[PDB]
C-alpha cells in the first residue's frame, strides 16, 4: 500500500523523500533494521501497511501483506522501544492476523466481521476509523 | 449487439454427449441462451453451424509462449526486440487451434497478457506467471557447468535465478507487482537445463512454503516443476497447488496429491517431439540425454493419476518450431484414458486450474463466450482435435470471431 | 529468376526528367538494365508500369521508428515488449508511403534492422544509431526539475545520458558494438525536453572531439542535433557531418557547413503538427511553449541552406500518431525549394548522407532495387507523393514486390 | 488593473538627482509611466507618496537565505525540513529591508525561488546558486581535520564537494538542470571552513575553465569567491565574471579585472559582525582567528576598485542572527565612496550582475515594478537606508504591494 510505482519495472530509490509516506522494505530483518532506524530516528509508534488500500496503484483491497514473521519482528522492535505497532487494514482476514501478531491499534478497518472484533476486544486492539475521507474521495 | 450460432451440437462436458441442433446466443463477451428453440433473431448475427461440434475453446495450461527456439539458454540471451517479435506467430499460431487461453509457465508477462486483451496482437488470454523462480544451478539457470551474471531482466529468459527465504519472498512480490497471475517455481531437476539430473530436488522447504504464502497472500497459487514422486510429495506437502510434467509419480504420491486436492499437467507432446528432433532444433547434446528416460513412465503416469483420482489438466511445453505439435496432446491423452476425459483436461478441468470455474471451459449462461466450432465430432473421433487446426473453422473469443478457417 | 518493370517514365533525377516507356529489368535485389528497347523476356515477372512513374523508393533520414507516443518520456517508460510491437505498424505505414529506407535518430538497435532485413517483419531498411547521446540535463534527459541514476536499457527510450570525455568514448564503443550505423547526438537544447531552452548548446568540445572520432575509427559518421547557429558552427568544426533540424541558422554558420562539406536534415513537417496536435497528442505543456517559435524561421532557413549550397536531406522526426502527416514534408519543400529538389532530399541526397551514393536512391544499373511506383507525375504535382501515400501503388525492396495498392 | 505611486521624489541613479512630485503608474508588473503630469487616474489605485523618495527595490548580490546559524558546518546537519522552516523568517527580514531580489550564493535551489514567484511564502526575488562548487577540503568542505562523505544533498548545505574535470563538469550540468540561475565556485580559502587559510587558492584551472565553459554553455555565468590578488586574477583570467568578497587585491588584479570587465561584490559588513558576535554565535574559534585579517584591508580595497574603474555590487554575506545587520553595508560604503555609488551598487550595477538590466534596478519605462518607498532622501542622508528597515514604509514587488510600515 506503500509502493507507489507503476505496473511497469523495479528501479530505484536511494534517499528519503521528505514528501513520502511510506518505505518499501521486505524481509525480516529488513523491517526489523528499518524499525530500530525509524526509532533512532524519532518516530513515536511505528506504522505499516498489513493489507492492501484504496490511494495506491497495484494493490487491491482483499489481500493481506507482510508475512506473520515479519510482522511480528516489527511488534517486536517497537516494544523494546516501548512503543507499539499500527496497522493499516480492512478485511477481518488481514485484521484478524495482525492482531493476533501483537499489532496494538488497527487503521481504517472498514470490513471487519464480528469474529475480528471479539478478537480485537479479546486482545485489547484499539481500532481508529476514518470515515471521513472516503466521503471526501466519493465526491 | 448480439451473435447466435445456430443448430450447432453443443458438448456438455459433465454429462459427456453431444446436444444437437442447440443454438447459442452471444450477447457482447457473454453467452446468454443455449437452447433448441427456434430462436427470435432479429438483428443477430447469425453463423450457420448445422451438423458442426460447438465446444468451448481450448485452454493450454503449459505453455512458453516466448520460446521461440528450442534452447532456452540461447533464447534467453536474443535481443529484446527479436525475443517479442518471435512471439506473435507462436500466439496466432495457437489462437487458430483452437486454444483461446493458456497459461505460460515463464517468459510471458503482464504486457503481452495485455497486447491481446486491447487487441494489440492476435492470440489467447495469457495467464502469465512471469518468470519461473529457480535456485542456483536449478532447471531455471542456463550457466554451464564461473558466474557473474545479471542484472537486468531479457524478455526472453524463462526463468530468474534466487535463493533463500527473503529472496523468493522478494521474488514473488516483485513477479506479483509485475501483475502475474500466478507463480511458477522449478522444484526439481529437468532435462532443459544443463547442470540438473532430473532425479535431485529444488528449493529447500522453507522457500517453497515463503514463496506458497506470498502467493496466498495475493489470493492466487504456487505452479511447480517436478518429475520424481520425491520431488511431488515435498512440494504438494508446502502447499503448491498444481504440478507441471509428474511424470515419474508413484501411487503414494498421487495419493497425497489427491488429499491435498492438488491438480497435475502433464506435457507428454514435448517428449515425443524432443525424441524426434531433440539435437535435431539445437537443444544441447546433454539435453536431449535425459528425454530418453521421462517419456518412458510418461503414458503410465497418466494412469497412476487416474487411480489416484488426481485432476489433470492439458499441457503441452513445446519448444521453438516444435510449437506445431501441440494439438497431438490430444490424441496421446485419448489414447490411455477415453477422449472425453482429454477433452475435460483442455476445458472443465482447466479452467479450474486457472481458477475460472463457470467462465471459461464450459458452454452454460452467464458464462464468457470462448468458443470452438469443430467439423466432425471429438467424442468418437479424437483426430477433429488433435490434427493442428486442420477441422477447427470457427474461433469464438470474448464474444467475437477471431478465426474464420 | 528476374523481373521486369515495363514502359515506365523512370525518373532521372540528376538529369531532372522523365524517360518515358522505359523499362527496367531486375535480377535478384539488383537493376541490371534500364531502357527504352522492346525488351527480351522470357521468364520475367512483367508487371505492366504504362503512364506511371517509376522512381527509386525514398529514404527518410531522420525517424523515430520507436516512438510510438508523443511524450518521449513516457515512451522511455513503457514496457519492453510493448514499444517493440507498437513499432510494428510504424514501420509498416513508412513501406506504405513508399520510404525503402530509414536512418533512425535514437531508438531502433540492431535487432529491428535485423527483423526487415530477414524479412520477420514488414518495414524499410533501417540504419540504426542505437541510442542518441546525450550530456546531462540534455535534449535525452527525460527527468522533471531528485537526480537518481538508471542503467539498464529500455527498449522504448530514444537517448541516454553521459557525460565527459571517457563516458562518451566508451559510449560509442558500446554503441558500435551493438552494432550502430552511425552516432546520433544532441548538441543543443531541443522542444521534445522538459528543462533544455533551445538556445544554449550541449556537450563539451572535447566530449564531441572524441564522439566524432570514435566514429571515424568505425568508419562512420556522426549526426547532431542542433538549432542555432551558435551550436551548429560549434558541431560542424568539431566534424560532425550531417546537423539535424538546424532551423536557426544564420548564413556564417551555413557558409561553414559548406564548406567543411557538411550535410543538413530539416525536419519541418514535425513542427506543423506539433502546433496543431501538441498538448491534444500528450506532449508536457511547456514543450509545446518551445514548438512555437521554431517552426518561424522553418522555412526560412531552408532558403539559406540552398544560399549556401549546403546539401539537404529529408528528415520527418514524427512522433506518435502524428507518424501519418510523414509525406507532408515533401510538399513543405517543394513549396520553398521546388519539387525536384524535394524529391532529391528523398533520393540522392538522401543515399549520399546513409553513404550509399550509387547504392540507393538512383535507378541505374547495378544499384539495389527499392523502387516506387507511382501514379501521376511528381516534377509537376509534388501531391502525387506527399499525399499520404494515396497515389502509390507498388513498391519494391530489395528486388521483391513487397506493396501491391 | 493598475496602480499609481503620486507624488514622490524618484531617484534616477544615471544621473543622481530626486525628481520631486513625480508620479510613477504601474500596470500590471510593471512601470508605464514616470512622469509629474497631474496624471490621469481612473481606476487606479492611488498611494500617496508626497515629500518621500520612491526609487528601484533593492538587490543583494551575495545571501545565504538557508544559512540559520553561523556554524556552516553544523548548519548542513540539521535536517532537511528544519533547514527549510528557518530560512522563512530570514526571507520575510529581507523583503521588509527593502531587499525585492536576492542572488543567493549558496543553498537556496529553484523550489525556494519558486515559493516566492508563486507566492506560497513570502520573500525577496531569488537568483538561485544551487550549490556551491568545493574541491576536497576546500571552503566547502565542512569535515574537521578521515573521509568517505555523502550520498545526497541536505537542504541545509551551503556546499557540494566535487573536484576533477569531469567531475565539475557534470556537477554544474547537474545544477543547471535543477535550475540554478548562476553558478558558484570557491577559489580560494575562506573564513567560516575548517582546513583552509585564506592565501591559498582553490581549484586548478582546468577545472575553472571547465565550469566556466559549462556556465555560459547554459547562457549564464560563474561567481567565485576569493580573497587575495593572486587568487582573483587567475580566476578572473580563467573566465569568471564575479568576484566575492576580494579584501585582499592589488592595484594589479584590479586593472585586470576592469579590462576583463569582471564585477566584485564586496561583503563588508560580515566582517564587523564576526568580529563583536563571532565566537559568540556558535562559528568555530579557529574562523574567528582568521576574520582578523580581511576587515583590515576591506575598506581600503573599495578604494583600489573603484581606482582601477572595477564595478562594485552590494553583498551582505551574513550568517544566523547575524542576518538583522543586512543594511548596514549601505553605510559602510557610503563611508569610503560617494552615497550614490553605496545606493548604485545595490540598484543599477547588481541589475547588471544579475543580467536584469532594464528589467531591475531602474524606475524607467518597461522595468519591473520593484519599488521602495523611503522616508526621507538617502542621497544626503545614508542612514534612511541603511538603519534595518526603521525609514522604508512601502515595498512593492511585481506591480503588487508586500509590506506597509
Ligand atoms: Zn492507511
Ligand atoms: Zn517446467
Ligand atoms: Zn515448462
Ligand atoms: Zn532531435
Ligand atoms: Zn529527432
Ligand atoms: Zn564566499
Ligand atoms: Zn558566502
Amino acid at each position: 500500500h506503500g509502493d507507489f510505482r507503476p505496473r511497469g519495472l523495479e528501479p530505484c530509490s536511494c534517499c528519503f523523500r521528505t514528501g513520502a509516506i511510506a518505505r518499501v522494505v521486505d524481509g525480516v530483518e529488513g523491517v526489523r533494521l528499518a524499525v530500530r532506524e525509524e526509532i533512532q530516528k524519532g518516530a513515536t509508534q511505528i506504522k505499516i501497511m498489513a493489507s492492501g488500500g484504496v490511494a495506491s496503484p497495484t494493490d487491491p483491497i482483499a489481500n493481506t501483506q507482510y508475512s506473520e514473521d515479519e510482522i511480528r519482528a516489527i511488534v517486536d522492535e517497537a516494544e523494546a522501544a516501548n512503543t507499539y505497532v499500527m496497522a493499516h487494514a480492512y478485511t477481518g482476514r488481514a485484521i484478524a492476523r495482525a492482531v493476533r501478531c501483537g499489532v496494538r491499534t488497527i487503521e481504517h478497518g472498514n470490513l471487519v466481521d464480528e469474529a475480528a472484533a471479539k478478537l480485537m476486544h479479546e486482545h485489547g486492539a484499539f481500532v481508529v476509523p476514518t470515515l471521513v475521507t472516503y466521503d471526501a474521495l466519493a465526491k | 449487439t448480439i451473435t447466435v450460432l445456430q443448430g450447432g451440437n453443443v458438448l456438455d462436458l459433465e454429462r459427456g454427449v453431444l446436444l444437437e441442433h442447440h443454438h447459442v446466443v452471444i450477447d457482447g463477451e457473454r453467452i446468454v441462451e443455449v437452447t433448441d428453440r427456434p430462436v427470435d433473431l432479429p438483428n443477430a448475427q447469425a453463423i450457420d453451424v448445422r451438423g458442426k461440434t460447438v465446444m468451448p475453446g481450448f485452454i493450454d495450461c503449459h505453455v512458453h509462449v516466448l520460446a521461440s527456439n528450442a534452447n532456452l539458454g540461447v533464447n534467453a540471451t536474443q535481443p529484446n526486440i527479436l525475443a517479442a517479435i518471435r512471439s506473435l506467430p507462436i500466439l496466432d499460431a495457437m489462437l487458430s487451434r483452437g486454444f483461446t487461453s493458456v497459461r505460460d509457465a515463464g517468459g510471458a508477462d503482464w504486457s503481452l497478457m495485455q497486447a491481446v486483451e486491447t487487441g494489440l496482437v492476435s492470440g489467447p488470454r495469457i495467464f502469465p506467471s512471469g518468470k519461473a523462480l529457480s535456485q542456483t544451478g536449478g532447471h531455471g539457470d542456463f550457466r554451464p557447468r564461473l558466474e557473474p551474471c545479471s542484472c537486468c531482466f531479457r524478455t526472453g529468459a524463462i526463468a530468474r535465478v534466487v535463493d533463500g527465504v527473503e529472496g523468493v519472498r522478494l521474488a514473488v512480490r516483485e513477479e506479483i507487482q509485475k501483475g502475474a497471475t500466478q507463480i511458477k517455481i522449478m522444484a526439481s531437476g529437468g532435462v532443459a537445463s544443463p547442470t540438473d539430473p532430473i532425479a535431485n530436488t529444488q528449493y529447500s522447504e522453507d522457500e517453497i512454503r515463503a514463496i506458497v504464502d506470498e502467493a496466498e497472500a495475493a489470493n492466487t497459487y504456487v505452479m511447480a516443476h517436478a518429475y520424481t514422486g520425491r520431488a511431488i510429495a515435498r512440494a504438494v506437502r508446502c502447499g503448491v497447488r498444481t504440478i507441471e510434467h509428474g511424470n515419474l509419480v508413484d501411487e503414494a504420491a498421487a495419493k497425497l496429491m489427491h488429499e491435498h486436492g492438488a491438480f497435475v499437467v502433464p506435457t507428454l507432446v514435448t517428449y515425443d517431439a524432443l525424441a524426434k528432433h531433440g539435437a535435431e532444433f539445437g537443444m544441447p547434446p546433454e539435453s536431449v540425454a535425459k528425454v530418453a528416460s521421462v517419456q518412458q513412465k510418461g503414458r503410465e503416469s497418466l494412469e497412476i493419476y487416474a487411480n489416484a483420482g488426481v485432476k489433470m489438466g492439458f499441457g503441452s511445453d513445446l519448444l521453438g518450431e516444435m510449437h506445431a505439435f501441440q494439438s497431438g496432446e490430444f490424441r496421446i491423452r485419448a489414447e490411455v484414458l477415453g477422449n472425453l476425459e482429454a477433452l475435460r483436461s483442455a476445458t472443465t478441468v482447466a479452467a479450474e486450474i486457472v481458477n475460472m470455474q463457470g467462465q471459461l471451459g464450459v458452454i452454460a449462461v452467464g458464462a464468457i463466450a470462448d468458443l470452438v466450432v469443430l467439423d466432425g465430432n471429438p467424442l468418437e473421433d479424437i483426430g477433429v482435435v488433435a490434427d493442428e487446426g486442420a477441422r477447427v473453422e470457427y474461433v469464438l473469443q470474448r464474444g467475437t470471431l477471431v478465426k474464420r478457417q
